[PDB]
C-alpha cells in the first residue's frame, strides 16, 4: 500500500514536526499514527505546513518518548470517529475509542471530527420553547428548542449543577438522544455524571441508551482538548441528518475549547492576542458553533456551559459567544452568597422567545413587571444605605419587600443538589410559574412573609410553607 | 538574519538552470500554508490586493508582496491548500458585483448569490477599496431620515448623508434601532419618488447562521426585503471575507448615491470587523499595536465610513447613509475600537442595559447620545415641537433625584416632573412599529403644551392609540397637511390646539 | 536527487544545491579542487576581502570581480556559477561556510567519520562500519597511542557517592 | 533622474531599490506614476542596507506590483507656498483639491526643514492682541507660542476660530493657515462653505487664510505629514514677508495619533499607553518652528483634546509643555447669555504676568 | 498533576490519594492568573484571610467563601447530626453581627 511514512524532525511539547517526501505529504486536519511501545497509539493532527517536506502536527496524547527520526505514518484521512447507535452508552474518547472497557465500538461507518457548517439557505429558522422546570427559567429567559443554550458564570457559582439538573428532566423525557461531550473537565466529575445515568435509565449496558458519553477532561495534553469538541459533535450531527432526530449536545464546559487553542498557539508559531489569546479566536468559535445547528434534516439543542474567567463577562472567551447563541442563563457570584438556589440573573439574562407573539400577551406583561421591580429596587437600596428607611413612602416600602420576595420564590431545590440542600427536588411547570409571579404582584400575597416563599415551588408550596412556621 | 522565499526545495532550482519556467510572474507555486496564509513562491506581475486561484478551487487575495515570497490570505479552508500547489493569479484587484439587480437576493462578501433564486444582473463592477467623496463634492445635509421611532426622530434626528453611530453593550437596543429604521421606509419606496425613497444594506458581519436567517425571514413578511441588500459574512468563514465585508457592501451601495437615489448601510457590526482585520496581520508577520491592533486600526475604520456622504446638485443629488454598531464591552465608551469609531463619526446613539429593565423602549440616553447635524436635516413640522421639548428633557433629568421625596416638592418642582414622565413614557415604541411623521406631530404637541399633565402616567399607554385613531376619523385633514407641506402655519396650530381640548374631556 | 546527510536546512542548502547539478557526467572531482581556491585567494591576500565583505558596490560590480579573477585560476566548468548566485543576494560573507559543507558530503557516502579516543580515528571506505572499526582499533593501538583517565575518573566518583 | 524598484509592498510600507551613489537620503519624496491619480508621494524613511530604503507611502497602495518604476525628486515633500495658497483647498503633498485649478507659485518650499536657532529667537516674550475682550485681559496669547483650544461640540470652537483671523488681518496684518489635520469628511466641507459667506475666504476678491486639507481616510503616512504642510505655508510669511501668521490644528490630538502609527508598522517596539518611542521627538519638531524670529512671528492655536479625559496621558502632558495659553471652552455658558462661552477662571496662559 | 489523585474504585485496590494544593496570593487577590487556574480545577478551596488571622481567631477560615464540592458524603455521620445546621449557622450570625454597630 501506498503509506505516507514521515520522520520526526522536532518536538517541543504538544507541537512536533513530521518531515515526510516531496508530493507524499499529508494535508491539514489530517491524523498522523506513530507505533509507540504499548498496544495503543499516538494519534497527530497536522496543524500547518513549514515547508521543506516538512509539516508541523500538533499530537493528541503524551509527546514523551519519542525520538528524532521514528516512523510517523498518515492515515490519509482526519480523526475518524464512531457514529450511529452503537455510540450510545459508551465512553468515547477524543480519537473515537472506547475507554469504558466495555469491548470495541462495532460501528458500520465512521465520520470524521472535521467538516463543513451548513449554508445559509438550508437554515431553518425557529419560535418553539422548551421547559425546562425552574421557575427562574421559565419566566425570565425561555430556552429555545433546537437553538445554542449558554450557561454563562464564575467559578464555584453553579455551572456544573445547572447543566446536571436539567439534564435529569428534559433529556430523560424527550424523544431523542442525547450527546454529552465534556471538554475540560474534571476527573470526579467524569465518573458521577456516568453513574447517575445509569441508575435513572439514561445509559443502559443491557438494554438500550439514548446518550452518548465523550471522554476528554483536563488531565490529557492541549492536543487533546481543543480536539474533544468537534469528536463529541460529530456524533450527535448524524442522528440529526442521517436519521432525523432532536439531538441534545451537552458540552462542559464550553470556554474550555477556546482556552486550549491558545496553549498551542504560541509554539506553533502565532502571535498572540489580547489577555494572552490567540489571533484566529473569532475564527475557531464561528466554525465549530455554526455546525450545531437546526437545519431542514433535524434540530439540534446544544446545551453548552461558558466558563466566565474570574467572573469577567468582557473577555475574549465570554463576549465571543453571546452572539451565537439565542438564550444566555448569566450566573452571578453575588447571588449564590444570598442563599439563592441557584443564582440565576433576572437582569442579565436575555433571550430571543421572550416576546409577545411567542409566549402570549400574559406571559410577556408578567416578565416585564417582575423585571421592572427588580430594577427599581437596585436604586433604591442605595439610598437606604445612607438616609435609611426614614426616605421611602408608601409605594417605596411596598416595592422593597416585594422585591426580595420575588427573588427567593425563583430559587427551587434541584434535584441533583439534594446532598446539598437537604431538602427535597421540586419541579413547576411552565403555567404554574406564571401564574403564581402574577399574583404575587398584584397584592394577593402581600400578607405573607418572605420565608415561605424560598425554598419552595409554586404557588401551592409558598401557602404549606408559611402555615406550618407559625405553628 | 536568515530568510524565507528560496530554502532547501526553493533553493536546489536555480543551481541547476536560471530559467526552468518561463512564468514567474501569472502563477506561483505555494511553499507554506497555514492559519488561513498561503506564502506563495513568485508572481511577480501581481498587484497588491489582487484576487489569486489555487489548483483546489479556494480563492485568495496577495496583500504581502515580499521580495522573495507573496502573502496571499485564503477565502477558505486551509485543508484544500498543500505544499508545493500550483497558485495563479487573475489579473483584477478585489472588486464586487454592483447595480439594481441585487435588491431581493442576499449575497455574500465576493458578490455570490447565497439565497437561492439564480444568478445577480449585475450592471456594473467596483472595487472595493474605493476613495471617498472630496470636500468640493459634497453638500451639507438637508434630507431627513425617517426612522420611525418618536425618541430618536425629535432628539438626535439623522439625515441623508451623515454617520450615525450604535454604541451599546450586549443586548441593549444595537440592532433594533438599525432594522426598525429600514422597514419604516416602506411608505416612501412603495409610491413613485425616487428622491424619497431609501434602499438598505445590512451588512452582517461577525453573527452567525441562525441569526442571519432569522432577520431576512422577518423583513419579508412585512415587504421591505424587495429594495435591501443583505451582505452575508458569518464567522464561519475565513478572516479576509469577515474583514472584506465592509468594503464590498459599500461599494455595492455607492451606485445609488452616483445615480440619483439614496442608500443606507448599516455595519453590523463595527466591533467585528476589527477582529477580523487584526486576525490577518498578525499571521503575517506585522508588528502589532495597542489592544492587539496592527497600524493602521484608526485609517480602516475612518476610510470605509467616509465614503457615505450626501453629494452635491452637480454629481447627481444622491446621498448614503452609515450605521455602524459599536458593540462595547460593559458600558464603557471610552475603549480602543469605541472611542476611534465615535470621533470619526458625526453623532453616536448610546444604549445602556439600566434604561432597557425600567420600561424604557428602547433604551436611548438623551443625555448621551447627539447629533451633529442638528435641526438643519429633519422636517419644519416635527422641529417646533422638539424645541420646546429639548429644554423641559434635560431640566427634569437633573432634578430626577427628587422624585423619591414627592411630599416636599414646590410648585416648579412639581411641574417638571409631571411634564417630564409623560414626555418619556410616549416616545416608548414597542417592537416593529415605526410610526409616521404625522403620527409623531401630534404626540408630541400634546405633551410639551399641557395637555397631558391631567391623565395619569399609567394612562400614557392608552392614550397613545386612542388619539391617533380619533385624529384620522374625525380630523382627517390635518394629518394629512403635516405631512405633504412638512410645516405647520398658523391655521394648522389652532385647528390642533382645539381638537386636543375636546378629547381630553373623556 | 537529495542526500541523507541533512545538513542544516537554510544555511547549509547551499552546498547542497549545487551538488545535484554538479553530480552528472562526473564533475564532483574537480570541483573540490576548484572551491579551496576560491578561500585561498581571498583569506590570505588582504585584497579582495575588504572590498567585498562591506554593504557597498553594486549588482554588476559583484559579478565583475568574480568573473575577472576566475579567469586566472582554476574556474571553467560550474564553478563560476557558485560565486554569481552569492553576490546578488548578499552572501559573499560567508564563503567558509559554503566551501566547508561541499567536502562533508563526499566524505560521507565514500567513507567513514566520526572519532574514538585522542585524535582522529582511520575513516575507511570500505562498506559496513563493524567490520571496518575492528580492523583498524588494534592497529593504531600499537603503532603511536602517546597517551597524554576516563577509567580513573568514574571508579573515583563511585567511592565518593557511598561515603 | 535617479529611477529605482519596487522590491516590497505590504499596506503603506513599500521598499524600493535604487543604484549604487544614486541612493536617497532620510525624508525624500519618491514620485510613483499610477492610473487615475497624478504621482504617488512615498517619503524615505531609513534605508535597510543592500541598496534598499524602505519608504511610506502617502496614498493607496492598492494596484503596485513589484518592479515598478519609482522616479526620485531629489528633496523632501515640497508645496506651494506665498500669496497662491490663500483660498485654495491644498493636501499633504501641495496638491489643489478644490477644483479650482493649480496653484501659481513662484517658489516651493520643503516641507522637512530645520527650526530657528537661540541667536535668532525672541529674547522677550510679547502679547498677541486678538481683540476679544475676555481673551486680551485674562488668558493673553503670547507672539509665538502655541495655545490650546479645548472644548465640547456646539460651544463656540468654528466661530472663534474665524474672528481671531479676521481681526488679526485688520489689525496687524497677518494672514492664517487652517490645517484640519485627522478632521472628519463632513467637516471639510462645512468649513469652506462657511468662511466663503462671513468674507474670510473670497474665490473673486482677496483671501486671508489657507486651507490644508487632512481627512482621516487616507493612509498613515497623509495624515502625519498634514501638520507639516500646513506649517510650511505660515512660516514663509513671516520669513520672506514679515507677518504674524496664526497656525491652526484641528485637532492636535489626531497628529500625536498619526505619528505613531507609521512608526509601529515600520518595527519600531511602542510606548507607554500603545504610544511610539519618539513622542517627545516628534512633537517638538514641529512646535519649535513656530517661534518668533527677527521678521516675524507664527501663532499656534491647535485643539487640544483629552484621551478619555485624563490630563496625564502620554499625548495630553507632552503637547501641554510647550503651550503657553489656552482657550478652554466650557459648556456653563453659551446658553446661560456669553457670547462666546469663554471660561474665565479656567483659560489660563504664562504671559499674564 | 492533581488529576491523578483521586478516589479508586474495588476493582483497582480500593485507594485513593487526597491533594493538599496552598495558593500563595497578593493582597487576597483571588483573580490572578495562577489563583483562578487552581481553583476551577480542584473540588472545592479553602480562603485563608489575612484580616481574621491578626485577630486572633486562627485559623482564619471564611464560611461565606470557603466550600467543598463533596458535600456531607465526605464526612462521618457523627459529626454530621450534632452539627447539621452548621453551615447556616455561619451565614445568619453574619448578617446580625453588623447590626451592633448601627
Ligand atoms: N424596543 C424594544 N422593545 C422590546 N423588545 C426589544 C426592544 N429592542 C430590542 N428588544 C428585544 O431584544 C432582543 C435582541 O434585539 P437585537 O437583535 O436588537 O440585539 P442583539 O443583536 O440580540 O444584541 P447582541 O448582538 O448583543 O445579542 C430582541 O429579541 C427583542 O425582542
Ligand atoms: N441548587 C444548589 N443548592 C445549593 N448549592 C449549590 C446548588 N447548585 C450548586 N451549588 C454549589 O455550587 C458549587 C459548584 O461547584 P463546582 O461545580 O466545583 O464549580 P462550578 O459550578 O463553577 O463548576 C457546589 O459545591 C455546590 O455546593
Ligand atoms: N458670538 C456668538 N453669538 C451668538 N452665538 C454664537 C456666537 N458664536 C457662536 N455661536 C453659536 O455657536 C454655534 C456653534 O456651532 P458649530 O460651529 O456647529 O459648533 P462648534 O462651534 O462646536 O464647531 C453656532 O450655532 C452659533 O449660533
Ligand atoms: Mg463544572
Ligand atoms: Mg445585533
Amino acid at each position: 500500500a501506498g503509506p505516507a511514512s514521515g520522520k520526526i524532525r522536532a518536538v517541543i511539547g504538544a507541537v512536533v514536526d513530521v518531515q515526510f517526501e516531496q508530493g507524499e505529504l499529508p494535508a491539514i486536519l489530517n491524523a498522523l499514527t506513530i507505533d509507540q511501545g504499548n498496544n495503543q497509539k499516538l494519534v497527530l493532527e497536522v496543524a500547518q505546513h513549514l515547508g521543506e517536506n516538512a509539516v508541523r502536527a500538533i499530537a493528541m496524547d503524551g509527546t514523551e518518548g519519542l525520538v528524532r527520526g521514528q516512523t510517523v505514518v498518515d492515515t490519509g484521512a482526519p480523526i475518524s470517529v464512531p457514529v450511529g447507535r452503537g455510540t450510545l452508552g459508551r465512553i468515547i474518547n477524543v480519537v473515537g475509542e472506547p475507554i469504558d472497557e466495555r469491548g470495541p465500538i462495532e460501528c458500520k461507518q465512521r465520520n470524521p471530527i472535521h467538516a463543513d457548517p451548513p449554508s445559509f439557505v438550508e437554515q431553518s429558522t425557529e419560535a418553539e420553547v422548551l421547559e425546562t422546570g425552574i421557575k427562574v427559567v421559565d419566566l425570565l429567559a425561555p430556552y429555545a428548542r433546537g437553538g445554542k443554550i449558554g450557561l454563562f458564570g464564575g467559578a464555584g457559582v453553579g455551572k456544573t449543577v445547572f447543566i446536571q439538573e436539567l439534564i435529569n428532566n428534559i433529556a430523560k423525557a424527550h424523544g431523542g438522544f442525547s450527546v454529552f461531550t465534556g471538554v475540560g473537565e474534571r476527573t470526579r466529575e467524569g465518573n458521577d455524571l456516568y453513574r447517575e445515568m445509569k441508575e435513572t435509565g439514561v445509559i443502559n449496558l443491557e438494554g438500550e441508551s439514548k446518550v452518548a458519553l465523550v471522554f476528554g477532561q483536563m488531565n490529557e495534553p492541549p492536543g487533546a482538548r481543543a480536539r474533544v469538541a468537534l469528536t463529541g459533535l460529530t456524533i450527535a450531527e448524524y442522528f440529526r441528518d442521517e436519521e432525523g432526530q432532536d439531538v441534545l449536545l451537552f458540552v462542559d464546559n464550553i470556554f474550555r475549547f477556546t482556552q486550549a487553542g491558545s496553549e498551542v498557539s504560541a509554539l506553533l508559531g502565532r502571535i498572540p492576542s489580547a489577555v494572552g489569546y490567540q489571533p484566529t479566536l473569532a475564527t475557531d468559535m464561528g466554525l465549530l458553533q455554526e455546525r450545531i445547528t437546526t437545519t431542514r434534516k433535524g434540530s439540534v439543542t446544544s446545551v453548552q456551559a461558558v466558563y466566565v474567567p474570574a467572573d469577567d463577562l468582557t473577555d475574549p472567551a465570554p463576549a465571543t459567544t453571546f452572539a451565537h447563541l439565542d438564550a444566555t442563563t448569566v450566573l452571578s457570584r453575588g447571588i449564590s452568597e444570598l442563599g439563592i438556589y441557584p443564582a440565576v440573573d433576572p437582569l442579565d439574562s436575555k433571550s430571543r422567545l421572550l416576546d409577545v407573539s411567542v409566549v402570549g400577551q400574559e406571559h410577556y406583561d408578567v416578565a416585564t413587571g417582575v423585571q421592572q421591580t427588580l430594577q427599581a429596587y437596585k436604586s433604591l437600596q442605595d439610598i437606604i444605605a445612607i438616609l435609611g428607611m426614614d426616605e421611602l413612602s408608601e409605594q417605596d416600602k411596598l416595592t422593597v419587600e416585594r422585591a426580595r420576595k420575588i427573588q427567593r420564590f425563583l430559587s427551587q431545590p434541584f434535584a441533583v443538589a439534594e446532598v446539598f440542600t437537604g431538602i427535597e427536588g421540586k419541579l413547576v411547570r411552565l403555567k404554574d410559574t406564571i401564574a403564581s409571579f402574577k399574583a404575587v404582584l398584584e397584592g394577593k400575597y402581600d400578607h405573607l412573609p418572605e420565608n415561605a416563599f424560598y425554598m419552595v415551588g409554586g404557588i401551592e408550596d409558598v401557602v404549606a410553607k408559611a402555615e406550618k412556621i407559625a405553628a | 538574519k536568515a530568510a524565507p522565499t528560496e530554502v532547501s526545495s526553493i533553493l536546489e532550482s536555480k543551481i541547476r538552470g536560471v530559467s526552468d519556467e518561463a512564468n514567474l510572474d501569472e502563477t506561483g507555486r505555494v511553499l507554506s500554508v497555514g492559519d488561513g496564509i498561503a506564502r506563495v513562491f513568485g508572481l511577480n506581475n501581481c498587484q497588491a490586493e489582487e484576487l489569486v486561484e489555487f489548483a483546489s478551487g479556494v480563492k485568495g487575495m496577495a496583500l504581502n508582496l515580499e521580495p522573495g515570497q507573496v502573502g496571499i490570505v485564503l477565502f477558505g479552508s486551509d485543508r484544500e491548500v498543500k505544499e508545493g500547489e500550483i497558485v495563479k493569479r487573475t489579473g483584477k484587484i478585489v472588486d464586487v458585483p454592483i447595480g439594481p439587480g441585487m435588491l431581493g437576493r442576499v449575497v455574500d462578501a465576493l458578490g455570490n448569490p447565497i439565497d437561492g433564486k439564480g444568478p445577480i444582473e449585475a450592471t456594473g463592477y467596483a472595487i472595493a477599496q474605493l476613495k471617498a467623496p472630496g470636500i468640493l463634492p459634497r453638500r451639507s445635509v438637508f434630507e431627513p431620515m425617517q426612522t420611525g421611532l418618536k425618541a430618536v426622530d425629535a432628539l438626535v434626528p439623522i439625515g441623508r448623508g451623515q454617520r450615525e453611530l450604535i454604541i451599546g453593550d450586549r443586548q441593549t437596543g444595537k440592532t433594533a434601532v438599525a432594522l426598525d429604521t429600514i422597514l419604516n421606509q416602506k411608505r416612501w419606496n412603495d409610491g413613485n419618488d425616487e428622491s424619497k425613497k431609501l434602499y438598505c444594506v445590512y451588512v452582517a458581519v461577525g453573527q452567525k447562521r441562525s441569526t442571519v436567517a432569522q432577520l431576512v425571514q422577518t423583513l419579508e413578511q412585512n415587504d421591505a426585503m424587495k429594495y435591501s441588500i443583505v451582505v452575508a459574512a458569518t464567522a464561519s468563514e475565513a478572516a479576509p471575507l469577515q474583514y472584506l465585508a465592509p468594503f464590498t457592501a459599500c461599494a455595492i451601495a455607492e451606485w445609488f448615491r452616483d445615480n440619483g437615489k439614496h442608500a443606507l448601510i448599516v455595519y453590523d457590526d463595527l466591533s467585528k470587523q476589527a477582529v477580523a482585520y487584526r486576525q490577518l496581520s498578525l499571521l503575517l508577520r506585522r508588528p502589532p499595536g495597542r489592544e492587539a491592533y496592527p497600524g493602521d486600526v484608526f485609517y480602516l475604520h475612518s476610510r470605509l465610513l467616509e465614503r457615505a456622504a450626501k453629494m452635491s446638485d452637480a454629481n447627481g443629488g444622491g446621498s448614503l447613509t452609515a450605521l455602524p454598531v459599536i458593540e462595547t464591552q460593559g458600558g464603557d465608551v471610552s475603549a480602543y475600537i469605541p472611542t476611534n469609531v465615535i470621533s470619526i463619526t458625526d453623532g453616536q446613539i448610546f444604549l445602556e442595559a439600566e434604561l432597557f429593565y425600567k420600561g424604557i423602549r428602547p433604551a436611548i440616553n438623551v443625555g448621551l447620545s447627539v447629533s451633529r447635524v442638528g435641526s438643519a436635516a429633519q422636517v419644519k413640522a416635527m422641529k417646533q415641537v422638539a424645541g420646546s421639548l429639548k429644554l423641559f428633557l434635560a431640566q427634569y433629568r437633573e432634578v430626577a433625584a427628587f422624585a423619591q421625596f414627592g411630599s416636599d416638592l414646590d410648585a416648579s418642582t412639581k411641574q417638571t416632573l409631571s411634564r417630564g414622565e409623560r414626555l418619556t413614557q410616549l416616545l416608548k415604541q414597542k417592537q416593529y412599529s415605526p410610526q409616521a411623521s404625522e403620527e409623531q406631530v401630534p404626540v408630541i404637541y400634546a405633551g410639551v403644551n399641557g395637555f397631558l399633565d391631567n391623565i395619569p402616567i399609567e394612562r400614557i399607554p392608552e392614550f397613545e392609540e386612542q388619539f391617533i385613531a380619533y385624529l384620522k376619523a374625525n380630523e382627517g385633514d390635518i394629518l394629512e397637511a403635516i405631512r405633504t407641506k412638512g410645516e405647520l402655519s398658523s391655521e394648522l396650530l389652532d385647528k390642533l390646539k382645539s381638537a386636543t381640548e375636546t378629547f381630553v374631556a373623556t | 536527487i537529495k542526500p541523507p546527510v541533512q545538513l542544516f536546512g537554510l544555511d547549509g542548502t547551499y552546498a547542497t544545491a549545487l551538488f545535484s547539478a554538479s553530480a552528472k557526467d562526473s564533475s564532483i572531482e574537480k570541483t573540490f579542487q576548484s572551491v579551496q581556491k576560491l578561500s585561498s585567494t581571498i583569506s590570505k591576500d588582504a585584497k579582495v576581502a575588504q572590498v567585498l565583505s562591506n554593504p557597498a558596490l553594486s549588482l554588476n560590480s559583484r559579478k565583475e570581480v568574480v568573473s575577472v579573477l576566475s579567469k586566472e585560476l582554476k574556474l571553467e566548468p560550474v564553478v563560476s556559477n557558485l560565486l554569481t548566485v552569492l553576490a546578488e543576494n548578499n552572501r559573499l560573507s560567508l564563503f567558509d561556510s559554503i566551501a566547508k559543507q561541499f567536502s562533508v558530503l563526499n566524505d560521507a557516502y565514500n567513507g567513514v567519520v566520526e572519532a574514538t579516543v585522542v585524535s582522529a580515528k582511520p575513516l575507511d571506505s570500505k562498506i559496513l562500519n563493524r567490520l571496518t572499526k575492528s580492523i583498524t582499533n588494534s592497529k593504531y593501538v600499537g603503532p603511536g597511542k602517546t597517551l597524554k583517565a576516563s577509567k580513573v575518573n568514574k571508579l573515583n566518583k563511585v567511592l565518593s557517592e557511598t561515603i
